[PDB]
């Protein structure tokens, strides 16, 4: 993945060279805002299913089509409804994975590579994905740096997707 | 035989049978 | 096998003991039959014949 | 091998999907990864809720006490202007 | 029970109870009719104490109820306030049998299999009950507490 | 023969290596390169594709109307069971009996069981070789 | 992993106004964050040579040994190192020179029917080496979404369910 | 206990003949898939476990067996139900690498409807697991080693039955 | 790669023979039966998005431990991967189609492809569940008028589904 | 290539899993160690030539017929290949030293070695005796005091000695 | 099937089987090659000859479907036609046979118990059957229909 | 009492499905040895006190069960015999037509074995009578004929055992 470690290693292994003190003030100071990090992932998983099943219900309220329309893409049933909240669920999960490492590696790896080849075959719509992590920006209720590192890495799903 | 066990008359269970709507 | 009738900690005590070597088969099967893990099956619901 | 991997007790190395064994090095079998966790000590029972492993009400000495001696008696023997070959 | 194997104890050896066996079946039923009122307080306070026993669980272990938990969504939360409405209840069983002979053979035997089985995470389910037992202490006095909270970490106990 | 491949013949790094230093050479092959590889014949007139000229649809539910030792015999048989079957079948309409007993089944359910194959309860005789 | 997350559109800018060649576009390729995270993190030493020597010089890796003599160009100089040595052979040169796209040279003889097996067939991103490593999981205790009830859903051969979505056709004439 | 080799030896040896062109001829068909077989008994090993989690959740899971008072309700037997599915799943593969159904019933079919009965088990819903564990086994191992371990499945269905 | 009508002289060659008087009127059926074999694969390339993707969304539900997550094909990537497959097997049956020789199939796509997925991990049977929900979603978009004059297809349609069945077998 | 910290993020993908609180507990205790973990990779790069070195000079001491006429260290390139190859050891257990943890020791450097050395003819039961001695040279002078503050490091440079014995036995 | 009561006649008589009884197996393993086109005909037609089956069941009897009737509702309707589809397989099974053997055992003998046990108007299925009659001899000539539709009316006679 | 084709429609129809491709291709095995039974039990009616006699003179007529003593010895006993063999030269024709061996055992071998212990019967020569009734019965309807007829012989003889 891209961590703010293996882009030190990689930075030091491209030219066949050992780890100098270049490389160890930028694992250094992944070490100082590591505490601000551990909290916000804490915190996000410690309210997570609060917040999922209220990103799923904004979604609904601002696209009522998507609960009325039948069609296999549309969260029209039980099954698309399911469907539609193990989504944001991954969305939100790769958040947390991001704060416990440090860097955009886990959803670039698991989540963004290959994302628009999806919804264009499965005809999901990115405007989906907007609405339901502009909800969880400003419902998931931190303050201070610890919402600072919450709200870089929903920012950097928002900017994929749009 | 213990304090849980089964006997088939206190068994209110559609799985001897199989209707699986229930 | 112990899985589906014992609670983990019954013959805990016998296992790393004789996997350390302090006892031989025959006084870990012996420790075994004479454990209440035996006789919650095989002396409690039989009789004696 | 799940319940250990998911308690955060230790992860073991498996088998692929098709059943050939894993390994983080190719050349023999269940090799694993190492560095930063396994030598880190107070998580050994870690998310076993309430573990008690060893002294837990104390933390433990620092035993940062690095020195080798002279071996009397028992200094290993290795043949000269070679290497053992192992059998 | 007590007086279950108090006897199949006796029944092994070949012999008869003896006074510290017969004094205790007497001590044990002179003690029933403490039993059940601590039994009873905890038959109907199941909503406050399995509700608030899944609140300090999911405070505490987000992960099982984040998306990719094992209790995520609306359907498995409702299961996983389940099993801790049956674990709530054998501990009624064990108060009122004096012993945890019914919560032995049932949800402790074997327990490491079903759950390892599902993919629940056992140690989750152990923090669940130990947020039941502070819920469960909280709602009776000193000398009940010794008891109630008494048969919650032997659950505990053998959880893991 | 020649060297092994890759080793340039003269440049062993072997030649008078110490035998308590000597390390085996490991074999390899020119298979997994693929210059060997064998590729298909196609010069002694044989190509191992397949396309036109290769499938045909097969109707095997309908070979032919079939043959006429079916059709022949298919009949001498219903002209030796139609005797037989009108004569079954009219021995059910008015062989309308009466009821007995009470309806053990809903309204049904009397003394007989309903179209029970007589000749399975009536066939197995009992018989004493020389009966006395 | 022809991909939008993997496309290059500041080289594509820098090939369409000719300011670099193909050889640049091509090395750029190679020392690209996509072609280093899906291929050269999955690969030893040994195994990324036959890869890059497959589809930037076109032709399969002679013996065993030439696997081994390129490898060591990667770990002490990097992999910036490697691509400028194998873009400056003569193989590359007088094939491919600095214009031309490279391809599989000479795969399949004129008169006959099949060919060589491609290079992106003989060598996927990883292989045996990796394979007990990063090979996926079918099951993988993952806790993916319920199915719930599953008698009535894809009904049994008695069952009076498979004759429901005909009771309309028979309707009332 | 007798595999394809075991059982066409025995037949050829029970008439104390040699092995004439049609007893090799056997053997050769079971050497052809011999290769078949072990990659098959290879990933069932490796997703043992995976395996019965899909079956359950499949089949019985979400019926109502695991209801109080249903079959399967308290730890001790449900746990004995996973238990007692591996080795449904294992001794199918045994099958599949013998290629004879002779270690199932020697070892599996006799006495298990008759201690099913005893217990109260009920083998309805024990033969539909085997069917939904039957149709899993299909995806790992493929279509052809999916007919070949799914012939030992229902041999232990219509056994058990 | 060569076609229905290089072969016939692909194999007279070796025998070092002109073509016979029934050989050229075998191939002129094949030219009269042009237009509909133009036809198939007209019907199974202007509607390649949806014999792919409703291929891939009956085997998830018919084998849902393939997108877990930990699976083989979730990543965003492995999911995107896994329809590059069906997209281009299908690619490559209509090739055969057009050329009536199913030598451009294993040629170029069917060789090594045994192979690449056991050195991959990926399961060659549950790519071959694939391929058959393909074939049937092709032969049923085949056999449907719909545009076309009425006529019998019928020996056409039974060689697309060769083409289908021979991917299915190379791949596991 | 994955760090300590993304190895149990890979660990809880594989289950599809939020991290426990048990599992970011133990996450800022890797935390807290830091500014001494980089002092264990600052003090065995800043003495990198001569751990090499000096481990160099005792190998051929106890073995000379490594460098005789006919050994396997002897000329001038196959000498330089030697001291080059203990560099490479030595760089990617640091690695495995600054990210916390082996990933590149093993799928970098450690994967394929022993097969490698085996197809050169190289001794790796004399490459293992080499990496042994740039053990002790460099937990020597990791647990020497010399302008870090006094504390407990005995944790660490128990793992600094645990990647140095994972490529010894892995080189053969 | 004829073979088996053939020979279960001849058994109970201590004897072996007549000409009579050895020219029929005959005639019957030689007329074998034309049912299995018969019931070959009928096998991939019982989407058509069960509905139309019901389709005249229902125009007239049209008292079982109304509100009230035994077969009223999505539900009941759906039961309505699995019963055709049953008779209609065990024709398939007695034009095999060459005999109502296997109808005889299945679906006829104790029928009458059933259907008045169920609430059932015997009378009423009696009617669907002669009903899937017509259909399935539309779908044959010459001598079948008059085999086939030889099966349904002895169902038809049975059934009342 | 199930023919052949009373079998196949009877697993064909336990499973509610109709007569696929596997079970008409059985149907369809009967049908080309219908030809052949009926001149096999053609012939075995017309030989059924010649063989019967041809039996019990090459396997147990000079024995000393034969003899005072032995279990055959007085004129009703012998009478019980060929009217004991005629059975199974009789019931063996039986499933010979009908192709399948569930008469045998609802008609014959149900409290057979457990009857001749109790008459004290002798059951190895009773076998070696029926497998000498089979050499005879083997030489009449041919090779093949014999394979048939052959194999519901045994089939008493191991259920008797
Ligand atoms: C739904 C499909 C199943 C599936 C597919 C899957 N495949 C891959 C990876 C590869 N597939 C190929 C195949 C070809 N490459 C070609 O060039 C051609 C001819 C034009 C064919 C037929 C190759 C070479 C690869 C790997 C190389 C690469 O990706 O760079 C993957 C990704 C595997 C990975 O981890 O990268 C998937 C998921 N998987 C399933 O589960 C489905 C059953
Ligand atoms: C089977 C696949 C179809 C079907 C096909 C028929 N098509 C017939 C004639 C026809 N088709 C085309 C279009 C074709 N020519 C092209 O150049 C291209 C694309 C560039 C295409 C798709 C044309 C122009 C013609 C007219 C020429 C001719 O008739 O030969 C056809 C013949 C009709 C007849 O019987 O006379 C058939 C049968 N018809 C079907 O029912 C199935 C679905
Ligand atoms: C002559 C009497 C023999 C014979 C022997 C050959 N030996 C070859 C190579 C060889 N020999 C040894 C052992 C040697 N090396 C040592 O270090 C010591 C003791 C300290 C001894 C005895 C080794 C390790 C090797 C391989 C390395 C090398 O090349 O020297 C040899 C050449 C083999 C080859 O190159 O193919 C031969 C030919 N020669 C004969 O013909 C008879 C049998
Ligand atoms: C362990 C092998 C050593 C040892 C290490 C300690 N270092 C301690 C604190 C410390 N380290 C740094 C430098 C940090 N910034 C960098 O750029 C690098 C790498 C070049 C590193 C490690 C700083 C700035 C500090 C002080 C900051 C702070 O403490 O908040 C330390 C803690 C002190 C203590 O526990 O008393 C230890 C133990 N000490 C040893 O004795 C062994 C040899
Ligand atoms: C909910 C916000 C809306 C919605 C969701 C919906 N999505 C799907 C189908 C898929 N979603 C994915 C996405 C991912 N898979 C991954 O592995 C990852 C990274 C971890 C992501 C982001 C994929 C691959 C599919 C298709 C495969 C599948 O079915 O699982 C559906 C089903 C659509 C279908 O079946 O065709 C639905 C309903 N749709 C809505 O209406 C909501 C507004
Ligand atoms: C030195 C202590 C021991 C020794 C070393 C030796 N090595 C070589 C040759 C090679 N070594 C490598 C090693 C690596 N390649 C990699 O990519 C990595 C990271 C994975 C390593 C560790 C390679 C590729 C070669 C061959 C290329 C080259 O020219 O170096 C030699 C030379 C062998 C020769 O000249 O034929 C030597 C001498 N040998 C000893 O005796 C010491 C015990
Ligand atoms: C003097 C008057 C006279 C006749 C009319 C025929 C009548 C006749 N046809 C067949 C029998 C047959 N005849 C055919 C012939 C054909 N099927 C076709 O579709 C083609 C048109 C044709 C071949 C070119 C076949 C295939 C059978 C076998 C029928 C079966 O499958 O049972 C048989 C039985 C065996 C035989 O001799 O072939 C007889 C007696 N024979 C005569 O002696
Ligand atoms: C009386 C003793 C006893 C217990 C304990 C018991 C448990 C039990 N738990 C189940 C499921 C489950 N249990 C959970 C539980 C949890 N998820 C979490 O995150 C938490 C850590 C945890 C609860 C605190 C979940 C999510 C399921 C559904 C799993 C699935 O659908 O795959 C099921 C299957 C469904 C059912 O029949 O209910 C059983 C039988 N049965 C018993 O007889
Ligand atoms: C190797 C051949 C073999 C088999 C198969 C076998 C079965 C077997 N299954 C048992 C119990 C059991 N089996 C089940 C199984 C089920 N409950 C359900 O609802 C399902 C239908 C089914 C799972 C598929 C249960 C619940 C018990 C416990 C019964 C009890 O405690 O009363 C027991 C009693 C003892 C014990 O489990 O320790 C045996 C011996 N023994 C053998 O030697
Ligand atoms: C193979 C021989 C065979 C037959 C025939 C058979 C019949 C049969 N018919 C049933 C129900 C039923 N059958 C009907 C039938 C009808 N309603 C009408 O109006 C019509 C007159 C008639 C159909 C043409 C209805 C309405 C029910 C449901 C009755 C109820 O739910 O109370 C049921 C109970 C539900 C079930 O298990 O399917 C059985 C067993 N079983 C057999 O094994």
């Amino acid at each position: 993945m891209k961590t703010p470690i293996t882009e030190a290693i990689a930075t030091a292994d491209n030219q066949g060279r050992f780890l100098s003190n270049t490389e160890l003030q930028a694992v250094n100071g992944r070490y100082q805002r590591a505490t601000a990090s551990l909290t916000a992932a804490k915190a996000l998983t410690g309210s997570a299913q609060r917040l999922i099943t209220g990103a799923a219900q904004a979604v609904y309220n601002k696209f009522p089509y998507t609960t009325q329309m039948p069609g296999p893409a549309y969260a029209s049933s039980a099954i698309g409804k399911a469907k539609c909240a193990r989504d944001i669920g991954y969305y939100l999960r790769m958040v947390t994975y991001c704060l416990v490492v440090g860097g955009t590696g886990p959803m670039d790896e698991y989540l963004v590579a290959g994302l628009e080849e999806i919804n264009r075959s499965f005809d999901l719509s990115p405007s989906w994905y907007i609405e339901a992590l502009q909800y969880i920006k400003n419902s998931h209720g931190l303050s201070g740096q610890v919402a600072n590192e919450a709200n870089a890495y929903i920012d950097y799903a928002i900017n994929t997707l749009s | 035989s213990g304090y849980g066990d089964y006997s088939y008359s206190t068994d209110r269970t559609k799985g001897h049978v199989n209707q699986y709507y229930v | 096998d112990i899985s589906t009738f014992v609670i983990g900690n019954e013959i805990e005590n016998i296992k790393i003991q004789f996997i350390k070597g302090q006892i031989s088969v025959k006084e870990m099967i012996n420790a075994l039959g004479k454990s209440s893990v035996y006789l919650k099956e095989f002396y409690n619901p039989y009789p004696n014949i | 091998a799940n319940v250990a991997g998911q308690e955060k007790i230790a992860t073991i190395s498996g088998y692929t999907w098709d059943g050939q064994p894993q390994t983080e090095i190719p050349g023999k079998p269940f090799v694993k990864s190492i560095g930063a966790m396994d030598y880190m000590d107070g998580v050994e029972g870690g998310d076993v809720v309430a573990a008690k492993v060893g002294a837990f009400w104390k933390p433990k000495a620092p035993k940062e006490v690095p020195y080798k001696r002279p071996m009397g008696a028992n200094t290993p023997e290795l043949p000269y202007n070679t290497v053992p070959r192992l059998v | 029970s007590i007086v279950t194997k108090s006897i199949v104890n006796a029944d092994a050896e070949a012999r008869y109870l003896s006074p510290g066996e017969l004094d205790r079946i007497k001590s044990f039923v002179l003690s029933g009719q403490r039993r059940l009122r601590i039994a009873q307080t905890l038959t109907e306070n199941r909503e406050r104490i399995v509700k608030q026993g899944g609140q300090q669980l999911f405070q505490r272990r987000p992960d099982v109820v984040s998306p990719g938990g094992n209790a995520y969504g609306e359907e498995m939360t409702a299961t996983c306030l389940r099993d801790l409405d049956y674990y709530l209840r054998l501990v009624t069983y064990g108060i009122i049998a004096g012993d945890v002979t019914p919560i032995e053979e049932i949800g402790l035997v074997g327990v490491k299999e079903m759950y390892s089985a599902l993919g629940t995470p056992i140690s989750g389910v152990a923090e669940g009950i130990r947020c039941m037992k502070d819920v469960a202490c909280s709602l009776l006095s000193g000398e009940d507490a010794a008891e109630v909270g008494f048969y919650f970490d032997y659950t505990l106990a053998a959880m893991q | 023969q020649l060297a092994p491949p890759g080793i340039p013949p003269g440049e062993d790094a072997r030649n008078n290596q110490s035998l308590r230093q000597y390390v085996a050479r490991p074999v390899e092959t020119y298979q997994k390169r693929s210059f060997a590889t064998p590729l298909p014949l196609t010069w002694t007139g044989e190509t191992e594709t397949v396309g036109a000229f290769d499938v045909v649809v097969p109707p095997q539910e309908k070979d032919l109307p079939v043959s006429g030792e079916a059709t022949s015999a298919f009949v001498k048989y219903s002209d030796m069971v139609r005797a037989e079957r009108k004569a079954a079948l009219q021995a059910l309409l008015s062989a309308s009996a009466a009821g007995e007993g009470r309806p053990t089944c809903g309204a049904e359910g009397r003394k007989f069981v309903s179209n029970a194959n007589p000749v399975l309860v009536n066939g197995v005789k009992c018989v004493e070789y020389w009966r006395k | 992993q022809i991909l939008k997350s993997t496309k290059q559109p500041f080289l594509e800018s820098q090939l369409r106004f000719n300011q670099i060649s193909i050889k640049d576009f091509i090395k750029g390729l190679v020392l690209s964050a996509p072609f280093r995270d899906l291929n050269y993190n999955v690969n030893n030493n040994y195994r990324f040579v036959e890869i890059c020597v497959q589809r930037v010089l076109g032709r399969d890796i002679y013996n065993e040994r030439e696997k081994i003599a390129w490898s060591i160009i990667i770990a002490t100089q990097g992999l910036e190192g490697f691509i400028d040595t194998l873009l400056n052979t003569q193989e590359y040169l007088s094939n491919f020179g600095d214009s031309i796209v490279p391809f599989q040279r000479r795969r399949i003889i004129p008169q006959r029917s099949k060919g060589e097996m491609p290079f992106n067939l003989k060598t996927p991103r990883y292989g045996i080496e990796f394979r007990s490593k990063l090979a996926a999981t079918q099951f993988s205790w993952a806790s993916p979404i319920r199915r719930f009830r599953p008698q009535e859903q894809q009904p049994k051969a008695g069952d009076p369910a498979l004759f429901l979505n005909m009771v309309q056709e028979m309707g009332p004439g | 206990m007798q595999d394809a080799i075991t059982s066409v030896i025995n037949a050829a040896d029970v008439q104390g003949k040699y092995l004439d062109a049609n007893s090799v001829e056997k053997l050769r068909g079971y050497f052809q898939t011999g290769e078949l077989r072990v990659r098959a008994a290879a990933t069932i090993a490796a997703n043992a476990a995976t395996i019965i989690k899909e079956a359950v959740a499949k089949s019985l899971l979400y019926s109502d067996i695991t209801r109080p008072g249903g079959n399967m309700y308290t730890t001790r037997r449900y746990a004995a139900c996973i238990r007692d599915l591996d080795y449904y799943l294992r001794y199918a593969t045994y099958g599949m690498l013998a290629g004879d159904p002779s270690i199932l019933d020697e070892r599996v079919l006799n006495g298990l409807k008759e201690t099913y009965n005893s217990l109260g088990v009920p083998i309805g819903a024990t033969i539909q697991a085997i069917q939904a564990m039957k149709e899993v086994t299909g995806s790992l191992v493929g279509s052809d080693a999916g007919k070949e371990m799914g012939l030992y499945f229902d041999y232990i269905c219509s056994g058990l039955s | 790669m060569l076609d229905a009508f290089a072969k016939v002289v692909a194999q007279a060659d070796a025998r070092g023979e002109f073509l016979s008087n029934t050989q050229i009127d075998a191939l002129s059926k094949m030219v009269k039966e042009g237009n509909q074999r133009l036809d198939i694969v007209n019907k199974v390339t202007s509607n390649a998005s949806a014999i792919v993707t409703n291929s891939a969304r009956a085997l998830f539900a018919e084998q849902p431990q393939l997108i877990q997550p930990g699976g083989n094909a979730y990543t965003s990537r492995r999911m995107a991967a896994c329809l590059r497959d069906m997209e281009i097997v299908l690619r490559y049956v209509s090739y055969a189609m057009i050329a009536g020789d199913s030598s451009v199939l294993d040629d170029r796509c069917l060789n090594g492809l045994r192979e690449t997925y056991q050195a991959l991990g990926t399961p060659g049977s549950s790519v071959a569940v694939a391929i058959q929900k393909m074939k049937d979603a092709s032969v049923a978009l085949a056999n449907d008028t719909t545009g076309t004059p009425i006529g019998d297809c019928s020996s056409l349609v039974a060689e697309l589904a060769g083409y289908f069945d021979r991917a299915a077998v190379s791949v596991v």
